């Protein structure tokens, strides 16, 4: 019923047509940073829990207070980290055989759909290292006109956007 | 193909701004019942009247929430632009 | 099936009305920070039979307390108060640096039972127990009325009303003849 | 390996259980002594204090004990936190506190702690002092605790 179903299904279809047509290697690492912060948080949480289970409380007050204040400010910087880096950008892919060339011309892509509104937005940008400059393409559309409750979310009705994408990539990479 | 359109085939096939104004009316009648509740608790000077007004407002919200609104279901495209058929 | 929309709506409105009632209840208990005291007036005092109870448990001292009360509660009733409670602060000192206190009585007062609280010569069935029998030789005992209430969902303060009665005590005399 | 499902599983599971347990620990720290937030279950207090109430807890941060106050403490014969009312105080200004205690609506003391010659409450046999109570969530949490 919510929009998140068609959001992540269209994101999975976009990654599928990306890997099926453009042949670029997807990567990550902000997810690895989330692994880092969650594993470190669970590390000192379980250490504090075992240390409070094995030892009485009034000799264990002050450094436990320091640990929970450290966790509170760590969750605060995690919240502003999320709100400053992970708004809607969901995938990053790198190219194949950079023989003698610097690892540049890399694209980020994001899908924007606000709270209960019929305005889908597809924003994809790329850093081109020829002039060290970013170019962003934007789509302000809606997809739910033609198909019905059966869910015809097929490539055979959405291919002109991918056609615009690959011939724009052709005229931008010459 | 058709092996993934089974469970993820239900978005909201309804209006948007109609439910926007509807939820505006829901929050409006909730805040109206709340403000008349605490001013009648300030006037009548006992808490059971405030309890009765809050429970009556919750019952009115349930009686305005549970109904299907069949006309809205019949015409989601009454305000939304008309979708096409596959 | 299609009742998941109604399920999400009932979660949303249930948390909405729960948040609304919680905001209402701590805004309700927020603005009543000030409290008002009560008044105490005791006409006379009667003090009898302060005896040295040589018992098998300890060799302590026993005594009886009898007095009168006149008070008023027409300026103590609030909007969220539920129960009115009594306790008697009867503080004195002994020779072994022991500051003792014995409570006397209490009443389960509900709002609407008694508009005027005044009655004479009551008898408290609670045993006035001396700890280390040093009351025989004391020169003053004092009394001050206090009270306690409960709100609907708030905090528990104690507000002691102003007013104290100071009564002396003779040196060595068993069955005390008081007027 | 299992990247995404284990990722979101450890994310939401560790977030919920760690956050809940350590805000509980933060309340434990901020209440001075150990002092968990408790629920009432007494039956002799019902004309004075009803059944199924949450109770917070303050402690000895720069304040001595007074009279006319609820006091919660251990029952070591059953190892149960039980609250009563204070009725007697007996102190000396050198570091030992021994006094009597007795609940409401009863002519019976709080038996089971010590013998008849000794005072009932020592200064180390105490949990603290509850400032606040919530009168609606307690019935819900005791019906949750009574459910297998
Ligand atoms: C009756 O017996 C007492 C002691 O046996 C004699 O001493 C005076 O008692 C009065 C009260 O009855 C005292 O007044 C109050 O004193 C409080 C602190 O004193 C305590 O500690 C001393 C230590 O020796 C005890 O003697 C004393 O009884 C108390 O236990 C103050 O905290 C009080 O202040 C309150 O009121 C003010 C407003 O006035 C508020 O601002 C405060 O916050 C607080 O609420 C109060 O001052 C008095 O201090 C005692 N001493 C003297 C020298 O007077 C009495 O003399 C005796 N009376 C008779 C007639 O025999």
């Amino acid at each position: 019923w919510d929009g998140s179903a068609v959001k992540n299904s269209l994101d999975d279809s976009a990654k599928k047509v990306l890997l099926e047509k453009y042949k670029y290697v997807e990567n990550f690492g902000l997810i690895d940073g989330r692994l880092t912060i969650c594993t470190i948080s669970c590390f000192f949480a379980i250490v504090a829990l075992i240390w409070d289970y094995m030892h009485p409380f009034p000799e264990s007050k002050p450094v436990l207070a320091l640990c929970v204040i450290s966790y509170f400010v760590m969750m605060g910087i995690l919240t502003i980290y999320t709100s400053y880096k992970e708004k809607s950008i969901f995938l990053v892919a790198h190219r194949k055989d950079p023989t003698g060339m610097d690892p540049d011309d890399i694209w980020q892509l994001s899908s924007s759909l606000k709270r209960f509104d019929d305005k889908y937005t597809l924003k994809l940008t790329f850093i081109s290292g020829r002039t060290k400059q970013q170019r962003e393409a934007e789509f302000t559309k809606s997809i739910a006109k033609f198909f019905d409750h059966s869910g015809t979310l097929v490539m055979d009705a959405y291919e002109p956007e991918i056609s615009r994408l690959h011939d724009s990539l052709a005229i931008e990479r010459k | 193909p058709a092996m993934l359109e089974h469970l993820s085939s239900l978005p909201t096939q309804m209006d948007y701004k109609g439910q926007k104004l509807a939820e505006q009316m829901f929050q409006g009648i909730i805040l109206f019942s709340a403000i008349v509740g605490f001013i009648y608790g300030y006037v009548a000077e006992q808490f059971g009247w405030t309890v009765y007004i809050v429970m009556a407002g919750f019952a009115f919200s349930c009686l305005l929430t549970l109904p299907p609104w069949p006309i809205y279901r019949r015409h989601p495209l009454k305000w939304l632009p008309v979708q096409e058929s596959s | 099936n299609t009742v998941l929309s109604r399920a999400n709506s009932l979660f949303a409105f249930s948390l909405s009305v729960m948040a609304a009632l919680t905001f209402g209840c701590f805004i309700t208990t927020a603005f009543k920070d000030r409290s008002v005291p009560v008044r105490l007036h005791v006409s006379r005092i009667m003090l009898k039979n302060v005896e040295d109870f040589t018992g098998p448990r300890e060799r302590s001292d026993l005594g009886f307390i009898t007095f009168d009360i006149t008070a008023d509660l027409e300026n103590i009733f609030d909007w969220n108060v539920k129960q009115l409670f009594l306790y008697l602060s009867a503080e004195y000192s002994t020779k072994n640096n022991a500051l003792n206190q014995v409570v006397l009585w209490d009443k389960i007062v509900l709002r609407g039972d008694n508009p005027k609280l005044l009655l004479k010569d009551m008898k408290t069935k609670y045993f006035f127990f001396d700890d280390g029998n040093g009351l025989k030789g004391n020169r003053n005992v004092t009394l001050t009325l206090s009270w306690n209430v409960v709100p609907n969902a708030g905090i528990l303060p104690l507000v002691t009303g102003s007013g104290h009665v100071s009564v002396p005590f003779p040196d060595t005399y068993e069955i005390t003849k008081s007027y | 390996m299992n990247k995404r499902q284990l990722y979101y599983q450890v994310l939401n599971f560790g977030m919920i259980v760690s956050s809940a347990l350590m805000i509980w620990k933060g309340l434990m720290v901020i209440t001075g002594s150990e002092s968990p937030i408790v629920v009432v279950l007494s039956g002799s207090m019902e004309p004075a204090f009803h059944r199924g109430d949450l109770l917070f807890l303050t402690n000895r941060v720069e304040d001595p004990i007074r009279v006319g106050e609820i006091v919660v403490f251990r029952i070591e014969g059953r190892e149960i936190p039980i609250v009563h009312r204070v009725l007697k105080i007996h102190e000396k200004q050198n570091g030992h506190i021994k006094f009597l205690t007795k609940g409401d609506n009863n002519a019976v003391d709080d038996r089971g702690l010590y013998k008849q010659g000794q005072h009932w409450l020592e200064k180390k046999d105490v949990v603290g002092r509850a400032r606040g109570f919530v009168p609606y969530i307690g019935i819900v949490t005791i019906l949750m605790n009574d459910y297998p």
